């Protein structure tokens, strides 16, 4: 009842890069999954929704897929504005609370 | 029970009307006639849904006045039911999936299950399984004891619908083995894109009498109402759907029946 | 626009005592569940404790079970997380989180640094 | 009908009286030109702050007809023909519509649709049901007061008359089958976004509304209460934004007088 | 008209049996039965349909054998079904492949299958889908158009009495009149609605009202009106005409005694 995501991921501009959450049952099996995009200094903010989801202002580049227990972000066309923290976060039924990942670093 | 004469008289007929509400899942204290939003098994063979991403029977035992070898029942001889609040299945502006750019919220639709039984008696379940290797969650009664053969028929899986919150739809039908002092009737409809389609009337009766004129009589002086009533999927505005339910009125009227034994 | 403002962080010694507010602009706070979150400098995010809209359902992380109280005001549109017992280790920057049904947590706050230390 | 004793039925050449009308469809009435449309129906931001304005909310239509004065005798109504009025308006397919394809017509009027009409000696008595009991229903419609999510399956303080018009939003109010012992109701909902309506009219079919036993509602005050809802579906705009469109529905209650103590 | 006793002997009944063809706009010499490709207005306030997109309801008046305290022709029973029902199955004619190596888009879509049997022309009611829908010069339509003729306005009233005159979009028939008439339609809407069209010689229609009273001729004549919208055709540039059927009537009608 963890979720796991890569310490850190990498691309060169233009690519896609994928950035794996896998957790068990108790969360992201049984509960959805949003992504937060966090700059040094600032606050996380809603970058996926409900696994696969953007709210209005973020690019097609991001998209996401579920399999089962586990998800994915995509970012595709990387760009160096792109550059920061992406957080995990889902539901435990268990726990009964938030659980997040560690945080992957893109670097660019 | 050799089923004698009629009683007729001043106080021979009676009347029971309620309303039973619909257990869908009730995920959280603000989704009372919902499901949680549904969730697929990684794989076949590991299917095991929430306890509240599953829809159940509705039972309700009416006690009826009391009368009593040579003794007296209570005979169900008419029904009227109808599903209450059909009209909430407009709301199309609640936070739902535009069907297209600038569309209204899809509507909710689909698979759905509507049924209604009347019993002298508590409805007698058949399990039948989609899949064995599905693990019914803790807090459910389910088929004890599955195996491949749950899949078509196995009747090992009988049971009473005795208890609400408890017997999921998806694994019990009315077993139409037993029910002698039932009158049950249901219609599945299976489909995403299934239109919900719900009659209201309060001028449509029922009988309730077999092919001998005799109604289900009510052992123990009481009356077995039991419904489901699983209108579709209320899709949300991320696409995740939760199955949404509705109560349905019930009105039997009743006479007394003499009975040897 | 939705805005959450939290404030009362600041420098406390261990064994202290700390309240923290958000302040709700935007929504109707009274209709919705909220949530602290809190980052230890340099380290991921870590969930605190949910309360629901009228406060029936209080959660709360492990590593604070027994020492911090979330509750709201429904009238003063403001979330407050009672901090007691304070260690170390809760050392944080602690955002002030909204979750709604099917967006799940979606609005943040600028989030406050409370710092632990002697 | 019943609550009085209901006796024999008054024959002679003034025992029988006719009410015939049409009632018109409050679906919203946006602006000046819009009757018998919703305004382009919106979505909420979030399903907690779920709050339709007053004009993208369709009603009930009611109709208290006064009858010719008595007095006891009551007046018995037993028989109703109704039909939707403006059936062929539905296939006007040209009027900034949504093309469905390159070179398409417009996408015609169609979807989500309630069809409802009663025939009631008193008002059309409602329960309230919630779809989602934290929508606020807007300033200026009668709606389901003190909501609790138990108001979302059922929930016995939402009892209400249908007793005026622009009022009652369809959607939180359904007949009460618990009372309406002196009103005749039938309705249908049909939902999904693509059910094609079907509408028949004939001047051949009459509906009876006598009961079990043989009395038809017994208009209480001298008055015939006719209630309806006829939401057809949505007109789709060019743009997609959708629109509720309602019909008007013709009544013809036959009525005869019935004895009656007390 | 005070209706007396059914007049029998040998010479007491007569038979009433034809076509009627279907108006539906007719664009050009070669386009019979069909209405012109729909557009749609730039605007909700320029709605203006040409004369040639617009289907029409049809009528029919049949003389009847002449009867000169008279009598009158009581029209007693109805038989009716659609002509060249197999004609829509002409999924070949430069149409819609409905994919790559498809056979066309057969007709299919909205639909008013509509017939009448009346001892006078039809009567009807006005109602607007738009009220500022200009409707064309040399069709008859609602005049004095307010936002009240949309749900409901008593000024629209009207007599069927005219061919390739009265648009079917913004006229049905009156149920505040029409006494003497028989009225039976269904309207369908959606553009993937399938035409199901049943035909039988086997189905009589009975026409006696709740006194067993037929429609009576008035002027020895018989009125039949009908209008058979099957769908639209979809032409392979995706454009889509109405596309209409011709509809048999048969009445049998019998004398009847009246007072005048």
């Amino acid at each position: 009842s963890v979720l796991t995501q890569p310490p850190s991921a990498s691309g060169t501009p233009g690519q896609r890069v994928t950035i794996s959450c896998s957790g068990g049952s108790s969360n992201i099996g049984s509960n959805p999954v949003n992504w937060f995009q966090q700059f040094p200094g600032t606050a996380p903010k809603l970058l996926i929704y409900a696994n696969t989801q953007r709210p209005s202002g973020v690019p097609d580049r991001f998209s996401g897929s579920k399999s089962g227990t586990s998800v994915s972000l995509a970012i595709s066309g990387l760009q160096s504005e792109d550059e920061g923290d992406y957080h995990c976060a889902a539901w435990d039924d268990s726990l009964k609370g938030w659980v997040f990942g560690g945080g992957t670093k893109l670097t660019v | 029970v050799e089923v004698l004469e009629v009683k007729t008289g001043v106080d021979s007929i009676t009347e029971v009307e309620c309303f039973l509400t619909p257990e869908m899942g009730d995920p959280d204290e603000h989704l009372r006639g919902f499901s949680k939003s549904i969730s697929i098994s990684d794989t076949f063979e590991s299917d095991s849904p929430n306890r509240d991403m599953l829809p159940c029977y509705s039972v309700a035992r009416i006690p009826l006045p009391n009368l009593n070898g040579n003794i007296l029942m209570w005979e169900a001889v008419t029904l009227k039911t109808e599903v209450i609040g059909v009209t909430s299945l407009m709301n199309v502006h609640s936070n739902g999936q535009a069907t297209h750019d600038n569309g209204a919220g899809k509507p909710v639709q689909g698979t759905s299950f509507h049924f209604f039984s009347v019993g002298g008696e508590a409805l007698e379940l058949q399990g039948v399984l989609f899949n064995y290797r599905t693990k019914y969650p803790d807090g459910t009664i389910f088929p004890k004891n599955a195996t491949v053969q749950s899949q078509v028929m196995n009747t090992e899986h009988k049971a009473y619908l005795d208890k609400n919150k408890a017997y999921p739809v998806e694994c019990w039908v009315p077993d139409p083995t037993r029910n002698e002092n039932t009158r049950y009737f249901g219609t599945l409809t299976g489909g995403e894109n299934v239109p919900p389609v719900l009659h209201i009337t309060n001028t449509a009766t029922t009988v309730l009498l077999d092919e001998f004129g005799v109604g289900p009589l009510c052992k123990g002086d009481n009356l077995y109402l039991s419904a489901v009533d699983v209108c579709g999927m209320f899709t949300n505005r991320s696409g995740s759907q939760q199955w949404r339910g509705l109560s349905r009125y019930f009105k039997v009227q009743l006479r007394k029946r003499r009975v040897k034994n | 626009e939705v805005q959450l403002v939290e404030s009362g962080g600041g420098l406390v010694k261990p064994g202290g005592s700390l309240r923290l507010s958000c302040a709700a602009s935007g929504f109707t706070f009274s209709s919705y569940t909220m949530n602290w979150v809190r980052q230890a400098p340099g380290k991921g995010l870590q969930w605190v404790s949910s309360i629901s809209s009228s406060s029936t359902y209080m959660y709360y992380g492990d590593s604070v079970k027994g020492r911090f109280t979330i509750s709201r005001d429904n009238a003063r549109n403001s979330l407050y997380l009672q901090m007691n017992s304070l260690r170390v280790e809760d050392t944080a920057v602690y955002y002030c989180a909204r979750y709604a049904h099917d967006w799940n947590v979606d609005y943040w706050g600028q989030g406050t640094l409370v710092t632990v230390s002697s």
